[PDB]
């Protein structure tokens, strides 16, 4: 009988995760400051890993990679990519990024030096600019600029895709979400389920003003669209019909056309950081699931837009996901008295 | 990636390497706290020996 | 030549000593008795062993230390062991009943009968140096005696001998060693009141000691006296420069001016390899690459803790045995590539290194086989911030209910002075925040 | 280092007497106090309970008490009997009629003096005295009133030496008189003040093992009393036996009492033996001990949360397994070990079994449910205070009600202030 502890009360992952242990019997739940743990389902924020695996006669199990939130926020990831040999300056999966900090090194004299030669070279300049709601898409660099003087919080602007792959019927976009599962040996597990976050409104290139055409996230199309729900429901879309319609229109398969580089996207980004945040020889353990987002481009391109790390699943596939978790990353720690995921290797 | 201020002798060697260049109390005030904490024992064992006389 | 005076203080402190200075004999090869064969000048000495050991006419070499314990039993065994002869009565200081595991006894209570009688015995090695750098100051966090004398003795030695260095060797507490309940607030105790009277202090966890003995030297359960020879062969290490001819690292100044560039972050991490049991018949010996590489393996460190999540201020290695500079620098080139080493902005990346060709000592009949070669990382990360997180957390849970409290106020210490020694660390692990990320 | 050791009344002598022939058999000391042994493990700390006199003699550091005649007069004839010091028995004639009142304001104060003529004695001829222990029960005269006067002149003369009783607590299971909760409730406001760890020994407990554990359907006190004799020796072992922890009554006190009132121990002791060759292992052995069935306090541990917990293994066993198990016993009920004191489960191992046992197992616990013992007491003392029922016996001696309205108040607080540690 083992013991696990619960300390992120919202994420509706690791919630389902916890009934399902618990409906095995063998699994109990403590307090959230027993430190006589298991398992911890860790808060997102300032986890306490300098606590981990200093209990004797416990093995620790934490669901969290310490270190992994340089790939899980935006400025960090475009410093990562751009930085590490093991992804170039330029890879050719990511789009053009630039981190520049507000009013209150910065590389807008270098978005600028790049932004200007593509205004002079006369090929599209729309930029997109984020941070970790918020979001501005623009053509001229100086109204992004001064859009984010207003923000707090340092930003990153990169290249726009302006020409996306765009379902038919709708002339619409999406966004494929991918759940990757690293377990303690570092083991990297896609689920072999993805969605596709779907725009309920026909792609417009002239305004990038408003916002429905442009951004596929739920809630933007739950609330501030027109017809959600109107192609599929919820607007989102499963791999077995979007391998039908690539099957259809384009004469090709989900596989080969946009799953041998989102496999390789995913390979490159943790093979990348996991020296730094292995727990191999470590006094602890640690797993966790990710979400990475794609986009696809008119030639069937996939390009890497934000990874997550604290991610959601959709609400049918989450009985499955949650289940694999147990048996992928707990239950290889912590045995009790095909498979769903693609092992990802090199 | 350079080898600075190198020195051998029969023993063994020392030298430096450098791979990036950079980017009380006195007497009596002591006295003071140990006798200040010994008149607060000495200030309970009284108390002791008063509640044990009633 | 500058003397080195060695104080050993409380249970941890003394048994500690003791494995020392039987290895000091024996890499300098003294015998128990104290004659030393192979010093050429009889009854007087300008050698680099001299530091550490006074000579007599008969030829007795005399260590410079000094063994305090309020209870006479750990120090009864210094008198009655097998370098009895080589120490002096007034040497081995002892009291009749301890401090209890707690620091207000040892601190107040107990320490100001004991202060007086044990600076005069120091003095009295102080009074034989023509030129004395300062001390070595061995004790646990968690003992009454270790945490509580310590500190009182800290603060009395920087009014006695204020232009002095003083170096710390701590045992920092773990439950798998035999740990008092209230240890959390003897180590945030004595750390407040001595991290102003310390110059460098090298923290050793007894959990770190505890998993190499078991996973290393496959001991299933440890004792002391095997945690204790191995915490003496990386205490060796460290004080090896100063008993040996050397450049780096002569003097105990030298210490705080390569590992401590912020004076208030004086705790150096230890990561000593390789650690191999004595009855592995057939043994493969490690190259400089793999006993360097080794030291970047959370599981070589004294305190278990992830440097991969700090910034490095300074770095030394310190190897023993048959190295060459050139295989140093190739092991390093390939190491800085493959692992995630960030330094601090405002220091230079670089790695002080010393070489000593004798290889390591060890004792007859101990656990620990003879290598060719091994190496002691002396590295200041942020990284050893994490100890302290788990201490002052220890410490937080019991002072929200004010446990154990009474004891510390019956020996006549002010529950403010909790709070004071709390707030301090809170500042502290600031410190190494600001430093750190 | 030194111990001295007082045991008052009938219940404080007989298991003072059978404490004393279980672990003299130990040390290897027959009864006229030489020493017969094989292993030298067993002399190495036997000063702390025996003065070595001329002859190569061992003497208990024991001071015998009673206001009757009778009880030491068994013990000066009993097995070990004559290995006590002649002087050491002091003793009046008149007895204490089972009345707190004259143990503690009457016939105890005429013969007080002399007993600490006698603790005077034994301390002087001290090394370095490290505390007392007083072995008496509750619900009589003697041992529960002049016995808890006995402790406040003692702290009196001696305010910075540990003080330790082993305590008999009355149960209407195994009752010699009905007035046992007005002596046992004004002896715990004695307790709950002067003394710094006191092991309490529930009666009723004693019985349910004795009867629905060991099976004795009518136990005599000499049942009762190999439990009690079986369990001083585990305690004390650390005290007197050399190990990787030499223990001492200080250390004990500063890590089982958080608060200074809240110093009352449950202790368990495993195998629970009735006067086998099956040894046990230290997987059933660790089980057994923390079971209620093993326990002295009739209280049930899961109504309650362990403050600290101490546990020694005597015998030839694997260290590593002893961890394994401890660890497990708390990993697996972390409910009912407090979060604000980490680490509170130490863990002892002596080599050197007790006699008859090749492994055993005691227990030493600061547990919130030994409340139940003080409110049992307090219910019994409550039916009959509040028809001031039997009062006639100690208002004859002086005494007036209000103070057993203070007392009654004052274990009432202490039962309260148990209720506080239960639920944090
Ligand atoms: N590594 C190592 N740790 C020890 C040794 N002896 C004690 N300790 C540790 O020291 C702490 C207890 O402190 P002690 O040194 O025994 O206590 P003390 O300094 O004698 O003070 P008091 O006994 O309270 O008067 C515990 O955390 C032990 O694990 C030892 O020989 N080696
Ligand atoms: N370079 C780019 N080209 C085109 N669309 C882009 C883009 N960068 C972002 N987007 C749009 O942004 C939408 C979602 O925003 P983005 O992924 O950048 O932050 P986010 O917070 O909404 C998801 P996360 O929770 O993973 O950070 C995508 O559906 C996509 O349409
Ligand atoms: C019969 O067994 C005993 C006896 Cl008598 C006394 C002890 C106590 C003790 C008790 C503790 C504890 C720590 C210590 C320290 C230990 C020591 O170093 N010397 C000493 O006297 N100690 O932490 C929480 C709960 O209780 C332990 C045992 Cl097992
Ligand atoms: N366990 C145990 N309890 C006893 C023994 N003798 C008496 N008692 C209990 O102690 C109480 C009576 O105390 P007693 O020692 O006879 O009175 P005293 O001599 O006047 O102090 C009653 O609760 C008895 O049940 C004994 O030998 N063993
Ligand atoms: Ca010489
Ligand atoms: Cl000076
Ligand atoms: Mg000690
Ligand atoms: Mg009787």
């Amino acid at each position: 009988m083992y013991t696990f502890v619960v300390r992120d009360e919202n994420s509706s992952v690791y919630a389902e995760v916890s009934r399902l242990l618990l409906a095995t019997g063998q699994w109990k739940r403590l307090r959230k400051d027993n430190p006589r743990f298991n398992l911890m389902l860790g808060e997102r924020n300032r986890l306490p890993f300098g606590r981990l695996g200093h209990e004797p006669g416990l093995v620790q199990l934490v669901n969290y990679y310490r270190g992994a939130d340089k790939l899980c926020r935006k400025a960090s990831l475009v410093k990562l990519i751009k930085t590490s040999p093991e992804l170039s300056e330029s890879c050719t999966w990511f789009p053009e990024s630039y981190v520049i900090y507000p009013t209150n090194t910065d590389e807008r004299e270098v978005f600028l030096a790049a932004y200007n030669r593509r205004r002079e070279g006369r090929e599209g300049n729309v930029w997109i600019a984020k941070s970790s709601e918020g979001i501005l898409i623009s053509s001229e660099a100086s109204e992004l600029l001064d859009f984010i003087d207003e923000q707090g919080q340092v930003h990153v602007i990169q290249k726009y895709l302006e020409k996306p792959l765009l379902l038919e019927p709708g002339h619409r976009k999406f966004d494929i979400r991918s759940w990757v599962l690293v377990d303690h040996l570092y083991n990297i597990y896609l689920y072999r389920e993805g969605v596709l976050r779907t725009s309920s409104e026909p792609y417009n290139s002239a305004n990038f003003q408003d916002k429905t055409c442009h951004l596929t996230n739920h809630c933007i199309q739950k609330e501030y669209s027109k017809n959600y729900g109107r192609y599929e429901e919820g607007n989102e879309m499963f791999f077995e019909e979007f391998n039908q319609y690539l099957m259809d229109a384009l004469n090709t398969t989900l596989e080969n056309s946009i799953l041998l580089q989102i496999k390789h996207i995913i390979r490159s980004c943790l093979m990348c950081i996991e020296p730094a945040i292995s727990t191999k020889h470590l006094h602890y353990q640690s797993f966790q699931l990710f979400g990475f987002d794609f986009m696809v481009d008119e030639e069937l391109k996939v390009w890497l837009i934000e990874v997550n790390g604290a991610p959601a699943c959709a609400q049918k596939l989450y009985a499955e996901l949650c289940q694999g978790i147990v048996d992928v990353a707990i239950s290889s720690v912590f045995p009790l008295a095909t498979s769903i995921f693609i092992k990802l290797h090199h | 990636m350079e080898v600075i201020e190198l020195n051998k002798c029969t023993s063994g060697q020392s030298f430096e390497v450098i791979l990036k260049p950079p980017s009380d109390p006195s007497l009596e005030e002591i006295q003071k706290k140990l006798e200040a904490a010994e008149e607060r024992r000495k200030y309970q064992e009284a108390e002791l020996l008063k509640h044990l006389a009633e | 030549m500058r003397e080195c005076i060695s104080i050993h203080v409380g249970q941890a402190g003394v048994q500690i000593g003791n494995a020392c200075w039987e290895l000091y004999c024996l890499e300098h090869g003294i015998q128990p008795d104290g004659q030393m064969p192979s010093d050429k000048t009889i009854g007087g000495g300008d050698d680099s062993f001299n530091t550490f050991f006074s000579e007599t006419g008969a030829g007795k070499h005399v260590p410079r230390a000094v063994f305090v314990d309020l209870e006479p039993t750990v120090i009864d065994e210094v008198r009655t062991g097998t370098y009895r002869q080589l120490f002096h009565p007034e040497q081995l200081i002892t009291g009749k009943e301890d401090a209890a595991n707690n620091y207000a006894r040892g601190h107040y209570t107990i320490g100001k009968e004991i202060i007086d009688l044990v600076l005069d015995r120091i003095r009295k090695l102080a009074d034989q140096c023509t030129g004395l750098q300062g001390f070595l100051v061995f004790h646990s966090f968690g003992g009454g005696t270790g945490s509580g004398f310590t500190s009182l003795l800290m603060e009395r030695l920087s009014v006695d001998y204020g232009k002095k260095s003083k170096l710390e060797f701590s045992i920092y507490p773990a439950p798998q060693v035999s740990t008092a309940v209230v240890e959390p607030y003897n180590s945030i105790l004595t750390t407040h009141t001595t991290l102003e009277h310390s110059d460098c202090a090298f923290m050793v966890d007894n959990e770190a000691i505890y998993d190499i003995c078991r996973r290393n030297l496959d001991i299933e359960r440890p004792t002391y006296t095997n945690l204790n020879r191995l915490i003496s062969q990386i205490v060796s290490s460290i004080t090896a420069s100063l008993r040996f001819d050397g450049a780096l690292n002569v003097d105990l100044t030298e210490f705080q001016t390569n590992l401590v560039p912020y004076p208030r972050i004086h705790f150096p991490l230890a990561t000593y390899a390789p650690v191999i049991s004595a009855e592995k018949a057939y043994h493969e010996q490690l190259s400089v690459a793999e006993i360097t590489n080794a030291c970047f393996e959370p599981a070589n460190q004294m305190v278990k803790c992830d440097p991969r999540h700090g910034k490095y201020m300074a770095c030394c290695l310190l190897y023993r045995g048959d190295v060459v500079p050139k295989d140093v620098n190739a092991a390093i080139a390939t190491i800085k590539t493959k692992r995630s080493i960030q330094f601090v902005d405002w220091c230079p990346t670089g790695f002080k290194v010393g070489i000593n060709y004798q290889p390591p000592t060890v004792v007859p009949g101990g656990d620990l086989a003879k290598v060719q070669r091994a190496v002691c990382m002396l590295s200041n990360t942020t990284a050893i911030a994490e100890a302290w997180a788990r201490l002052d957390h220890k410490f937080d849970l019991m002072y929200a209910k004010r446990a154990f409290v009474h004891w510390y106020v019956g020996e006549g210490m002010e529950e403010g002075e909790f709070s004071e020694a709390r707030e301090d660390m809170a500042a502290l692990e600031k410190d190494y925040e600001e430093v750190g990320v | 280092r030194e111990i001295v050791h007082i045991q008052a009344g009938q219940c404080g002598n007989q298991i003072g007497a059978k404490f004393w022939e279980v672990i003299s058999d130990e040390h290897g000391i027959d009864p006229t106090g030489s020493y017969h042994g094989d292993s030298d493990l067993q002399l190495e700390r036997i000063n702390v309970y025996y003065n070595e006199a001329t002859g190569n003699k061992y003497v208990p550091r024991a001071i015998l008490v009673d206001l009757e005649p009778g009880t030491m007069d068994s013990v000066r004839s009993g097995p070990f009997g004559q290995i006590f010091r002649p002087d050491n028995f002091v003793f009046g004639q008149s007895g204490a009629g089972n009345n707190w009142a004259k143990g503690h304001y009457t016939e105890g104060a005429e013969l007080v003096d002399s007993v600490l003529d006698v603790v005077r004695k034994e301390s002087e001829s001290c090394d370095c005295l490290q505390g007392f222990q007083l072995t008496h029960s509750l619900g009589g005269g003697t041992g529960s009133g002049m016995g808890t006067l006995l402790i406040s002149k003692i702290r009196e003369e001696y305010p910075d030496r540990i003080m330790n009783t082993f305590s008999v607590m009355p149960s209407p299971k195994v009752s010699d008189t009905v007035v046992e909760p007005y002596n046992a409730t004004l002896s715990v406001h004695q307790l709950v003040e002067n003394t710094d760890e006191t092991y309490c020994i529930d009666n009723e407990a004693l019985y349910d093992i004795c009867f629905r554990t060991l099976k004795l359907t009518t136990p005599t006190y000499g049942d009762l009393n190999h439990l009690v004799s079986a369990t001083m020796s585990g305690v004390t072992t650390c005290l007197r036996f050399p190990g990787q922890l030499n223990a001492d009554l200080r250390k004990l006190a500063v890590n089982m009492v958080p608060f200074p009132r809240l110093h009352f121990f449950m202790p368990g002791f495993a195998p629970l033996t009735s006067r086998q060759y099956r040894a046990l292992t230290v997987p059933e052995l660790t089980q057994q001990m923390f079971d209620s069935k093993n326990m002295m306090a009739a209280c049930d541990p899961r109504h309650g949360r362990y403050l600290t917990v101490a546990a020694i293994f005597r015998g030839r066993m694997s260290m590593k397994e002893v961890d394994e198990q401890m660890l497990n016993v708390q990993n697996k009920n972390s409910s009912y070990f407090v979060e604000w004191i980490p680490n509170n489960v130490k863990t002892a191992v002596c080599d050197i079994p007790p006699r008859g046992l090749k492994m055993s197992a005691t227990f030493i616990g600061n547990s919130t449910a030994i409340q139940e013992l003080f409110k049992r007491i307090s219910e019994q003392f409550t039916a009959m205070f509040r028809r001031k029922a039997f009062l006639h016996w100690y208002t004859g001696e002086g005494m007036d009600e209000m103070e057993f309205t203070e007392a009654e108040s004052n274990m009432n607080d202490l039962v309260s202030e148990y209720q506080q540690y239960q639920d944090a």
